[PDB]
């Protein structure tokens, strides 16, 4: 009934940069505490247990500390293949995980390109309508779209998603989702994606009138 | 070469039961203790179940206990982990750990140093679905809607061209219907020049739909 919680939850760095991670428990664990990274589509590896004993084969640049209900994970110098989210695991009462620290790429500050596409002719014919804005390579992730029906922001009838950082590029991409009935779609004229991110001076809007 | 191996994951119905297995190689079974690890998409790792090498001891999550049956044979080398009364909150990733280190007493807590590849658990009301295919500088892309179960592949004339496509991860609706996104960012002197076709793949419903990418 231990629950684990780390700070912060995200942070972005660059190669060489000094990286502390912190995770709490609820309870005293004295030193049973592991710490693990696991990169997208991998398994976890183990990289420290014992709160301070690090596990073979992990780099020397990784070293762990602390005991009681305050640890810290630190990576001297952060390398390339350090890009990932860690873990840490306490095993003093049962067995329970942090939420997770996401250590972002940092990049320079990228605005987003903004598009919206209406539905297309064969969804409409289906009775279905989606209309999508797009917001593509931007940075940092922290980003806000807003949806306007006839200019009346929308809420609660969206949903979004994002990409990982480009291995290239270090930006992120976003797609958000506005589903209506085909119904609801055709009782009005212009539909609005409006965007307001921190690489954009001021928000964004794009904009048509179904004709 | 320590490695564990998964096996038993699939597709049940919300009340329906499904059984994992792992086989173990490369130790000491009897020794080592093992464990049942799930993380669901999009959220943190949870521990779910674990099970003595020797004793028989058993422990269970907080979220599924009363639900699950752990068990291992030793004598065969393999641990299996029965899902009784499965809902969508189940549906997860599901590992098969390892107990680092040793102990010297006959069942205890502990790390996990070696990991399974991981088996896939989805728990939902399935109505298989096929999918849904729809059509200065302008980008353009497709719109695959509705379909089921997971993957799908989007490639763009026949995976030629590449450079500036962001296919996106999919989101699940209350209906229980997947949806994503496949952009691509060109020109728009080019659109009666260049020709895009998308090309959308479902393997489980052996179905491919092609819709060209025309000026309109």
């Amino acid at each position: 009934d231990i629950q684990m919680t780390q700070s912060p939850l995200s942070l972005s760095a660059s190669v060489g940069d000094r990286v502390t991670i912190t995770c709490r428990a609820t309870q005293s664990i004295n030193n049973w505490l592991a710490w693990y990274q696991q990169k997208s589509g991998k398994a976890p590896k183990l990289l420290i247990y014992k709160a301070s004993r690090l596990e073979s084969g992990v780099p020397s640049r990784f070293s762990g500390s602390g005991s009681g209900t305050e640890f810290t994970l630190t990576i001297s110098s952060l390398q390339p293949d350090d890009f990932a989210t860690y873990y840490c695991q306490q095993y003093g009462s049962s067995w329970t995980f942090g939420q997770g620290t996401k250590v972002e790429i940092k990049r320079t500050v990228a605005a987003p390109s903004v598009f919206i596409f209406p539905p297309s002719d064969e969804q409409l014919k289906s009775g279905t309508a989606s209309v999508v804005c797009l917001l593509n390579n931007f940075y940092p992730r922290e980003a806000k779209v807003q949806w306007k029906v006839d200019n009346a922001l929308q809420s609660g009838n969206s949903q979004e998603s994002v990409t990982e950082q480009d291995s290239k590029d270090s930006t992120y991409s976003l797609s958000s989702t506005l589903t209506l009935s085909k119904a609801d779609y055709e009782k009005h004229k212009v539909y609005a994606c409006e965007v307001t991110h921190q690489g954009l001076s001021s928000p964004v809007t794009k904009s048509f009138n179904r004709g | 070469q320590v490695q564990l191996l998964e096996s038993g994951g699939g597709m049940v119905q919300p009340g329906g039961s499904l059984r994992l297995s792992c086989t173990a190689s490369g130790f000491s079974f009897s020794n080592y203790g093992m464990s049942w690890v799930r993380q669901a998409p999009g959220k943190g790792p949870e521990w779910v179940s674990g099970i003595s090498g020797s004793s028989g001891d058993t422990y269970y999550a907080d979220s599924v206990k009363g639900r699950f049956t752990i068990s291992r044979d030793n004598s065969k080398n393999t641990v299996n982990l029965q899902m009784n009364s499965l809902r969508a909150e189940d549906t997860a990733v599901y590992y098969c750990a390892k107990e680092g280190g040793f102990c010297s007493s006959a069942t205890c807590y502990y790390y996990f140093d070696c990991w399974g590849q991981g088996t896939l658990v989805t728990v939902s009301s399935a109505s298989t679905k096929g999918p849904s295919v729809f059509p200065g500088t302008a980008a353009l892309g497709c719109l695959v809607k509705d379909y089921f179960p997971e993957p799908v592949t989007v490639s763009w004339n026949s995976g030629a061209l590449t450079s500036g496509v962001h296919t996106f991860p999919a989101v699940l609706q209350s209906s229980g219907l997947y949806s994503l996104s496949s952009v691509v960012t060109v020109p728009s002197s080019s659109l009666g020049t260049q020709t895009y076709i998308c090309n959308v793949n479902h393997k489980p419903s052996n179905t491919k739909v092609d819709k060209r990418v025309e000026p309109k």
